[PDB]
């Protein structure tokens, strides 16, 4: 998964 | 000028249409008009770089593995060095947007907040593939914005406000990811996070927030 | 530039999922004058079916959003610039096909693999023609099917999986672009009996997937 | 899904 944030 | 009105229809298009540089042209015309964005803008703004820049660290994170398990050799780090001055074209591109439009024309200290973590953000991403000497200036850089944003925020936002959680969380990826300090990222995360408890969205956010500090422990 | 750097730099690109990239450098590969491989000619078939894959299911997208104003003369002029990227997509491999692959071909296995190109792409500018332009491009790609179909019934047998791929998109042609399911079923079923009855290794997953996609579009169309 | 060959 993604460590940062999600904003796609 | 164009219309603003066409030029933000085009980009939710462009969005459904999986064309994310489309989408990130027309943002970047709305921004160049020099109003302040409302808040549908600024976030279509904000998704559209987010999956340019997405796709060409996806693409660089994939071909350093093949050049690192592999004359072949080489090539891959042609390839790498290509997908890296793509890279840092969008990367640049975003900053200047940010620095010469977004940042000076904020009204709120939402939005400048919002723009100055975006700042620390792709000041990052640079980082991720960035040279060593002009890298650390860049790694000072993300930081000196994550700072100023994280001041704001304090000031202005309560410890809930999403924006200010999902600030918290990027920050302390950096800490980690960029600067190599699992102390000062885990002491940020759970700050944020401990802050937080007491004042559905802020809860997404605080999760991811959790997860990262149990996977660093 | 040589052309195992560029089959390299193109494999690179398609596990970074850099689709135009790696279509440039099989063009590359194809413009130097050499009959390709088995292995390049699948990576360049690969490479364009991409390319050519993200606009065709973008202009489906915003198609479909158009026929949902002046949000709507957006919808129009966005498709058109989809489209016009999408036809000088499929007349680069056209040209191509034309003046390299086709006329280069010594594997008659190939020589069906490129015609079913041909087919493909002229199809593909068939799903987006708007006039009388369009009975040109669905003739070129019906003949184009049919010079391929040709040649595998001598050359191929019906398990092939290059002969049942041309099969199948033949019968989606008939049934897509010229709105005949008869013609497609017929196709379709005739050369699923035609397999079925000759399975008696290494390419088994292929044709026998091939088959499966076969019967699915069957039973979807009757 | 679609009805054409699926070439990866």
């Amino acid at each position: 998964r993604k460590l940062s944030l999600q904003e796609r | 000028h164009m219309d603003k009105n066409e030029l933000v229809q085009k980009a939710k298009l462009a969005e459904q249409a999986e064309r994310y540089d489309d989408m990130a042209a027309c943002m970047k015309s709305v921004t160049e008009q020099g109003a302040e964005l409302s808040n549908e803008e600024r976030n279509l703004l904000s998704v559209a770089y987010k999956n340019v820049v997405g796709a060409r660290r996806s693409s660089w994170r994939v071909v350093s593995s093949i050049e690192q398990k592999t004359k072949k050799q080489q090539m891959a780090r042609e390839y790498r060095e290509k997908i890296e001055t793509e890279l840092r074209d969008i990367c640049n591109d975003v900053l200047s947007l940010l620095e010469k439009f977004l940042i000076p024309n904020a009204s709120q200290a939402e939005s400048k907040v919002f723009y100055l973590k975006m700042k620390g953000d792709y000041y990052r991403y640079l980082a991720e593939v960035a040279a060593g000497d002009d890298k650390k200036g860049i790694v000072d850089q993300s930081q000196q914005a994550y700072q100023e944003a994280f001041e704001i925020s304090k000031k202005e936002m309560q410890p809930t406000h999403p924006i200010r959680l999902g600030l918290a969380l990027n920050f302390s990826v950096f800490y980690y990811e960029i600067l190599n300090s699992p102390e000062k990222a885990c002491s940020l995360a759970k700050t944020a996070f401990d802050e937080a408890i007491a004042e559905k969205d802020s809860t997404l956010i605080m999760q991811l927030l959790r997860d990262n500090l149990t996977l660093w422990t």
